[PDB]
């Protein structure tokens, strides 16, 4: 139960209750595991994301 | 609501439990179906599988 050590917190699986089962879903995902830090941020900006 | 007891007249109340016992002149029908698709458009399912 260490949510605050966790790498994925209870955001994510509120996310999947409410889940429409379509592919789409897969890549949100995958999106939301972008990392929140400067070389992410830049690199993610720089390619206007 | 008033009634009838060992021929004489009283008054009786109770509590309206579930939300559909309201008469439909203050709650029409077709509002209940729109009011189920609010439930259904905060539950993620707009169209239903």
């Amino acid at each position: 139960a260490h949510e605050y050590h966790n790498w994925l917190r209870s955001p994510f699986s509120r996310y999947s209750a409410t889940c429409p089962n379509v592919l789409h879903s897969v890549m949100t995902l995958a999106a939301m595991l972008y990392k929140i830090s400067p070389v992410s941020l830049v690199l993610q900006t720089k390619a206007h994301i | 609501t008033h009634c009838q007891e060992n021929s004489e007249t009283v008054a009786l109340c109770t509590p309206r439990i579930v939300i559909g016992n309201l008469p439909d002149g203050l709650a029409p029908g077709p509002f209940h179906e729109l009011r189920t698709w609010e439930i259904m458009e905060h539950m993620r399912l707009r169209p239903p599988p």
